[PDB]
């Protein structure tokens, strides 16, 4: 956070400083083994990519080989060995938010994965994204620090 | 028709993502709109020209995207500065204000 | 950097080039500041029996880096058989000499 | 071996409306429940297409211009259009493509053939003379009161050949019934040569010769938008011609 | 993905972080908004359990607790009438906070006149 | 009205559109602040001769 | 040659457009006002000073 500031002092609230992704663990050719429901490197027919692979329930006509969305990205796929289709979701890519208070005050930092599920990564999952370090209570209070869909962080260690 | 303004401001959102989306497919001048398709097909001399050619073809459609992002916002601003005032002089209050 | 190559390779001394002495032998960057300077030797580095004291690398697995000299005299494997240090069937020197 | 036909019978070609027929598959692409532009060669909506008649003394097999495309649609029983005649100047001088459907298998050349004039087949109750120099041949499983419409779209684009095809069932006596169906891509074929004329070729029935009731249809294909719908099973069901009138537009 | 493309984006200096930095105050400036209008009170106020208002009618305008999302029944018509990168961020307050800070605001305006607004 | 410079100009995308959406936008939305101004009222009303 | 052309006019048509987006959105407020003027300057009598 200082880094992204360019400051060696932080005030307090919640500062966006970096990006998570899901790195790709293998690489998939279809023309080796195919690997489901995890982030890989596929290449199905010359077209390639990054994704999960799942199971789709979408049933392709027997002359289509790929499947678009309204934006006209890939989200569909039939593998060329076994003629099956695979949803194409995209890597859990998130903004790394850091929530402190000051320095003056504390040195403590808790990490918002926005959009990222607590499974994909003091514990906490929002539908803002995962939290890690912070303590979630029971007990509400005034917002002190956003971290979004009625979430609030302050500190008194860092509770949520 | 009766929630046309929240509606506006919706279709205008989703539009403008789309619109950006799109601008993805479009190679601006360049061989190809896929970076591997370039980074595959050429050598690095002249690779760097064509994701040159793309870089700064999705860099003018993302701060066309912002631009137009600030103007809406300033909008949005707008209206809701004066829906405050509303809530503050209609149901707060009894207004003396005309209409 | 000071060397004898032929007159048709003097155009693969230039940054971005691909070529045999630029991948195998002798490489410039993409970003190289400086000065390539060739003139005619033939008075000089010629002979009538033949001037075979300078050679080329005719085989290496990989291209090389970037002012990076490679002077190991190590078999090359052409083929599937392994060679174990010794030539044979598509076993061959890297470094061969100019005629 | 050829044959002169000389007991035709005059007559001026027909012509009929396209209504929305001739619609095909721009590409390989699944797409569900949404509206796709796109610019490709495609079959004006509501256009003229000249229509041709076998019946008994009609025997329509011309030689007409390709174009950039050509769609043909055929009323057809008993299975007698068999196939198609497809090059630039339909002699040993160039090369030359044919299309053929016997009674067993579709068989596609790229060669340099000797057409007949009149080529045609027979079926008892000749289209060539020499074949030199060949570089391509593709065998492939056959493709087959009116009962039968067919439906074909023939492109050359960048050397590939796009055969697109549809099979419909229908019961209309005479002209193309009104509806709408889009053209699954049936074959590609990697062929690389010029084509600027094509021919039908058709089949005797003899019991001198005897034509056989068939119809067919011949329309071109030009560079143009549409909107094509796709469902949630993800089959085209409605198109939009943009240049037809201004309410499409 | 690429390296050689963000490498090359490199020359291009701070243009991310300006495109960044807007779109963040865009983002903070829609949860500002939406403080500005519905939470101009720090008070829950409730109407009382006997619906008593002389024979005011405030039924479609007041909370339903038949519903789940416990909104009025015009704020559930509404609700029901409106229909690479990218990342959608939530807002700070969510619709229930919302539908809580209107129904406070209509409990004010009904058992309390304009007196809430300007004090106790 | 050169067809080149308009082939060259698709490669770019759907830049033309936004701008002819936006000027749209301001041509409409300047018929609606004449109308926001003026239009207040439904009747016309007349002075007595 | 014409991909110059074509990168300079069209910085030139987005400059103009983002200029007569931000000048009509100062008209709008200006109308904005006005339309607030005629409903209480003009349709009543108004307390406010000024
Ligand atoms: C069928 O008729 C055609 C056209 O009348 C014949 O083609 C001509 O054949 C003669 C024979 O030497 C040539 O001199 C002409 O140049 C041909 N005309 C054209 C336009 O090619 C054809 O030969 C006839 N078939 C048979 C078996 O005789
Ligand atoms: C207040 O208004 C509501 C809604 O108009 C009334 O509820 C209706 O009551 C009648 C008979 O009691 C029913 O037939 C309707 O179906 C009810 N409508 C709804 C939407 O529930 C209610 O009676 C009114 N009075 C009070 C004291 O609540
Ligand atoms: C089709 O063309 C013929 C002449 O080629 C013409 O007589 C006929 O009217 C046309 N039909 C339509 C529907 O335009
Ligand atoms: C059909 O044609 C193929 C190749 O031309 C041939 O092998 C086959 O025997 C033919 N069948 C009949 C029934 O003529
Ligand atoms: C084509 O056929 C003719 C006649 O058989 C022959 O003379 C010629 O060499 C052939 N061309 C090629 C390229 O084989
Ligand atoms: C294709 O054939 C036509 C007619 O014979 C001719 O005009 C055209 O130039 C040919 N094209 C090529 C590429 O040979
Ligand atoms: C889509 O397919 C399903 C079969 O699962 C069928 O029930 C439905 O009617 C089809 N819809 C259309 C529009 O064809």
């Amino acid at each position: 956070t200082k880094c992204t500031l360019k400051s060696f002092t932080v005030e307090k609230g919640i500062y966006q400083t970096s990006n998570f992704r899901v790195q790709p663990t293998e690489s998939i050719v279809r023309f080796t083994n195919l690997v489901k429901n995890k982030c890989v490197n596929f290449n199905f027919n010359g077209l390639t990519g990054t994704g999960v692979l799942t199971e789709s329930n979408k049933k392709f006509l027997p002359f289509q080989q790929f499947g678009r969305d309204i934006a006209d990205t890939t989200d569909a796929v039939r593998d060329p060995q076994t003629l099956e289709i695979l949803d194409i979701t995209p890597c859990s890519f998130g903004g790394v938010s850091v929530i402190t208070p000051g320095t003056n005050t504390s040195n403590q930092v808790a990490v918002l994965y926005q959009g990222v599920n607590c499974t994909e990564v003091n514990v906490f999952q929002t539908r803002a994204g995962c939290l890690i370090g912070a303590e979630h209570v029971n007990n509400s209070y005034e917002c002190d620090i956003p971290i979004g869909a009625g979430i609030c962080a302050s500190y008194q260690s860092i509770i949520a | 028709s009766a929630l046309g303004k929240l509606q506006d401001v919706v279709n205008q959102n989703a539009q403008a993502l789309n619109t950006l989306v799109k601008q993805l497919s479009s190679n601006f001048g360049a061989i190809s709109s896929v970076l591997n398709d370039i980074l595959s097909r050429l050598d690095p001399p002249e690779a760097e020209v064509q994701i040159d050619r793309l870089i700064t073809g999705r860099l003018q459609s993302l701060q066309t995207y912002v631009t137009q992002q600030l103007i809406r916002a300033a909008e949005i601003r707008a209206s809701a500065n004066l829906a405050a005032t509303k809530m503050s002089e209609c149901v707060l209050g009894q207004s003396k204000r005309v209409d | 950097d000071s060397f004898v190559i032929r007159g048709d390779e003097v155009r693969q001394i230039a940054p971005g080039q691909t070529g045999k002495i630029a991948d195998y032998n002798y490489k410039l960057p993409d970003d190289f500041t400086g000065c390539v300077i060739a003139w005619n030797s033939n008075n000089l580095d010629s002979k009538v029996g033949g001037n075979y004291n300078y050679r080329y690398r005719l085989f290496r697995k990989s291209n090389l880096k970037p002012f990076e000299r490679d002077i190991s005299t190590e078999i090359y494997q052409a083929g599937s058989t392994p060679c174990n240090g010794v030539a044979g069937f598509n076993c061959y020197f890297p470094l061969q000499s100019y005629g | 071996q050829c044959v002169n036909l000389t007991t035709r019978t005059q007559l001026p070609p027909a012509y009929t409306n396209s209504f929305t027929r001739g619609v095909y598959y721009p590409d390989k692409v699944f797409r569900s429940s949404v509206l796709h532009s796109t610019q490709d060669l495609f079959l004006p909506f509501f256009s003229n297409v000249t229509w041709f008649h076998a019946i008994h003394k009609r025997f329509d097999n011309p030689v007409l211009p390709f174009n950039d495309g050509v769609y043909f649609a055929s009323t057809e029983k008993s299975n007698i259009i068999r196939g198609w005649i497809f090059g630039t100047t339909l002699d040993s001088k160039t090369q030359s493509l044919l299309i053929v459907n016997n009674a067993t298998n579709v068989v596609i050349k790229v060669c340099e053939f000797q057409f007949c004039n009149d080529p045609f087949l027979g079926v008892y109750y000749r289209v060539y003379s020499s074949a030199n120099n060949c570089t391509f041949e593709y065998v492939s499983q056959p493709f087959l009161n009116f009962k039968n419409l067919r439906e074909f779209v023939f492109k050359n684009i960048d050397g590939y050949f796009k055969i697109y095809s549809k099979h419909t069932p229908i019961n209309l006596v005479r002209d193309l019934p009104q509806g709408f169906s889009a053209l699954e891509p049936l074959v590609d074929l990697p062929i690389g040569i010029n084509i600027t004329r094509f021919q039908t070729l058709l089949a005797l029935h003899r019991s001198g010769w005897t034509a056989g009731a068939a119809a067919y249809y011949v329309g071109y294909l030009q560079p143009r938008t549409f909107l094509l719908k796709y469902n949630e099973n993800g089959t085209i069901t409605d198109a939009v011609d943009c240049a037809l009138d201004p309410l499409s537009e | 993905d690429s390296t050689e493309c963000s490498n090359l984006l490199l020359q291009y200096g701070s243009f991310c972080t300006q495109l960044n930095r807007a779109l963040t105050g865009i983002a903070v400036e829609q949860d500002k908004n939406t403080q500005e209008v519905f939470a101009q009170v720090k008070q829950i106020y409730k109407t009382p359990p006997i619906k008593d208002f002389g024979g005011f009618n405030f039924s479609q305008i007041l909370p339903d607790p038949s519903k789940p999302s416990k909104r009025s029944p015009i704020e559930d018509l509404l609700f029901n009438k409106v229909t690479n990168g990218l990342t959608v961020l939530p807002p700070l307050l969510t619709d229930e906070m919302i539908a809580q800070y209107t129904s406070a605001l209509l409990a004010g305006t009904i058992t309390s006149g304009w007196t809430f607004g300007a004090g106790p």
